[PDB]
């Protein structure tokens, strides 16, 4: 996985198929999921940072809206 | 809490970058800051 | 409004048409709630014997 | 122009018209009071009933919102 | 093919066929309102 | 509360007179492994360690801007 | 397959102990610290944040999250609890009577 | 410039609409378990909650709709309550997407109190009890009604929202308009901004509860 | 021009008449939430006067409503 490799022959090795980026989402998904929700006596922050993260891509695609508003000039 | 402190690469680039960063901050401040008064002259 | 700029309307329709009418029906057909257990200690019909 | 001031004025006018909406929220949720301290044991058929009076009343109130805001921003 | 007939409609079978017959009606009403809507501009 | 001023008379003092020294020589060290290429041969970690070090004392030359500028949005001006 | 007791050990509700612990060996421990303040004040610096209307409703809902998180928490936590722990003993009641069921006949 | 909240988004020239959309559900994991997070645990206490609420009131062929009606309001209650979020485009202050909700559901219950029901669903069109003289334009009333039920519904919602956003907004910038000239003046402006957070907060989850309430009173009346 | 303009504040100006039939819709759910406070064993005859009230009330508004969108978009 990354994190161990620093070969671009990784990159190579990775499939790149519709099938391939599917299942890649869905394992990171389990992966969060069996982390940091599917845990008794869990806590709440497994949802605030699904939230926070849902924040700044709104905000990052709410972007191009704000550079039209910037407070200075430079 | 326990004293958990620096290693020394924090020490040494930490600290001469520190002063590299603050030093080269006062010139970009008043590098920028006499165009920015010219300008402001000019704002009639 | 930008509500009225009637060459979006398709990109908004669909995906909710999907996330509505599959996605989180499907999300609902797994949550099942069991009927309680009703653990009834008394069902004993054998029979007296012949007499 | 004349059309942007008028258009103005119409949304100021068509505005108006959400103060019945105000007054009849007010008067579903003051009967639901009485009706509350009235037989504390339906609260949750009046609250049912409260939330579909409000509703309507909302409905009538948007009604008139939009209808600004279609004279203003769209006509 | 496959997962999309055995997780996706295989359960949604006994409501898209018989429960959401006037469901398919209303949404043939809305996408002809919403075309000739579109159209109009 | 009282332990913040403890971590920063701690950790995040100017050089004292007598460690400048040691920061010139580890200078040294660093633009050495610079000249020999030995940063090739750093792998993921602490190369992006070494960047986000990069990252913090870069903010710090911001900070000094924006003290020198004695506002922080932008130039007052 | 039982479930782990515990979750991540988040802190301040955003950040994972784990990003702690893997900068505190190459910066200690205000290192996360000093980075956050100097990330955020070259956000708002360079106007890639633009202080907005947007900026003051985040803050009031921020603070009604806050509170109400600091509030009404522990009893969401401990019903769900209960309403577990009441599931649980009522399954259990329902294997024993049975178990009597069986024994008497 | 005021309305931009309500552009339709993109990013990297992409529609980012749809991963908006398709988000809510993502929120609701499910599992095959008894004894459960806390997490699905609530989800599922919430759920049995609202489905003893709404379904109650019917009759089986009714409460055939227990899946439609339950997931429509987790659905609506969902995207508002992400609505109010900084930054966030809620997609149901769109009229497509609460058109496309409320044309489909009431047009499909008529129909269905059309192909059943038959006599007693013209029959409804008028109160019985009325007396003679006006019988007539009286249905005339009702008919109108009738067809003005699903844009009503859609509206409802489409407003209430986003004149809701709008609202917050505009006091933003308010306080921030004050926040040089004033303190005080900003602190109580605050404290309103507060307030009405608050009952944005409480008016999401009513719209959501009222918009499915609304269509399960049509089925309910057609079947 | 000037027959714009004043469609648009006619239409405005009808469009006001709304807030009676909201408050009436208001007073009329708020009488069945305390009527069935009062009784709650008559809920279908409640129900029905309601709904019967609802249709009258909202007669009058969408009467004002169409007369609004008959002076503004097609006279």
């Amino acid at each position: 996985e990354v994190k161990l490799g620093e070969l671009p022959s990784w990159i190579l090795m990775r499939d790149f198929s519709p099938s391939g980026i599917f299942g890649a989402f869905q394992r990171g998904y389990y992966r969060y999921y069996n982390k940091y929700i599917n845990v008794k006596k869990g806590s709440i922050s497994g949802i605030t940072m699904v939230l926070a993260c849902y924040v700044l891509f709104s905000y990052s695609f709410s972007y191009k809206h704000l550079k039209h508003e910037r407070l200075r000039k430079y | 809490v326990p004293p958990v402190q620096v290693s020394p690469l924090i020490k040494l680039g930490r600290y001469s970058a520190l002063f590299l960063g603050v030093a080269y901050g006062a010139t970009r401040y008043n590098y920028l800051k006499p165009r920015a008064e010219e300008e402001r002259r000019i704002a009639a | 409004m930008p509500q009225l700029n009637t060459t979006v309307w398709p990109t908004m329709i669909t995906p909710m048409l999907l996330t509505l009418f599959l996605i989180t029906q499907l999300k609902m057909l797994n949550t099942n709630y069991h009927l309680p257990p009703s653990p009834k200690p008394m069902k004993m019909k054998n029979y007296n014997k012949p007499w | 122009d004349i059309d942007t001031a008028a258009k103005f004025i119409g949304a100021g006018a068509a505005t108006v018209g959400v103060a019945g909406s105000g007054a009849g929220i007010g008067t579903v949720f003051g009967s639901l009071i009485i009706g509350y301290a009235r037989n504390p044991s339906l609260k949750q058929q009046l609250f049912s009933y409260a939330i579909l009076g409000f509703a309507l009343s909302e409905a009538m109130g948007l009604f008139c919102l939009m209808v600004a805001f279609l004279i203003l921003f769209a006509m | 093919l496959q997962s999309i007939i055995k997780n996706i409609w295989i359960p949604m079978k006994p409501y898209y066929t018989k429960v959401y017959q006037e469901i398919w009606i209303g949404m043939g009403l809305m996408g002809f309102i919403v075309y000739k809507i579109r159209a109009a501009d | 509360l009282a332990t913040f001023w403890y971590y920063a008379k701690v950790e995040l003092v100017p050089p004292t007179p007598a460690e400048i020294p040691r920061a010139i020589q580890s200078l040294k060290k660093i633009v050495n492994s610079a000249q020999t290429g030995s940063f090739k041969q750093l792998t993921v970690k602490e190369a992006v360690l070494n960047g986000l070090v990069a990252t913090e004392v870069l903010m710090w030359f911001y900070v000094g801007e924006i003290i020198g500028k004695r506002g922080i949005i932008g130039y007052d001006v | 397959p039982p479930l782990p007791e515990y979750g991540g050990k988040v802190r301040y509700g955003l950040i994972p102990e784990e990003f702690f612990q893997f900068l505190y060996p190459k910066t200690g421990v205000t290192g996360p610290y000093v980075l956050g303040t100097g990330l955020i004040l070259y956000a708002l610096s360079k106007e890639i944040y633009v202080i907005s209307a947007e900026t003051f409703t985040a803050l009031s809902v921020l603070g009604v999250m806050v509170y109400g998180i600091k509030k009404y928490g522990p009893f969401v936590a401990d019903f769900a609890d209960k309403l577990n722990e009441q599931k649980l003993a009522q399954l259990e009641e329902a294997k024993q009577a049975s178990i009597q069921h069986i024994q008497n006949a | 410039n005021l309305f931009a909240s309500f552009i339709a988004p993109t990013i990297l020239g992409l529609p980012a609409a749809v991963l908006i959309i398709l988000f809510p559900p993502l929120l609701i994991p499910t599992s095959k378990y008894l004894i459960n997070n806390r997490l699905i645990t609530t989800q599922q206490w919430l759920i049995k909650l609202t489905s003893k609420q709404m379904m109650t009131m019917h009759n089986t062929k009714g409460r055939t709709w227990s899946l439609m009606l339950v997931s429509l309001i987790i659905f609506i209650a969902t995207t508002n309550l992400l609505g109010l979020l900084p930054h966030s485009f809620t997609p149901t202050t769109q009229l497509s997407m609460n058109l496309a909700m409320a044309i489909p559901l009431w047009a499909g219950t008529v129909i269905m109190g059309f192909r059943s029901k038959i006599k007693n669903a013209l029959a409804h069109f008028l109160p019985q009890g009325t007396p003679t003289p006006l019988i007539p334009m009286l249905v005339i009333i009702e008919t109108i009604s009738l067809l003005i039920q699903p844009m009503a519904l859609a509206v409802r919602l489409t407003a209430n929202i986003t004149a809701g956003h709008l609202l917050m907004h505009l006091i933003g910038s308010a306080t921030l308009a004050m926040s040089t000239i004033n303190l005080p003046s900003t602190l109580i402006i605050f404290t309103i901004l507060i307030l009405l957070t608050i009952l944005e907060i409480a008016v999401a989850l009513i719209q959501a509860y009222v918009f499915t309430l609304l269509v399960s009173l049509y089925l309910h009346d057609n079947t």
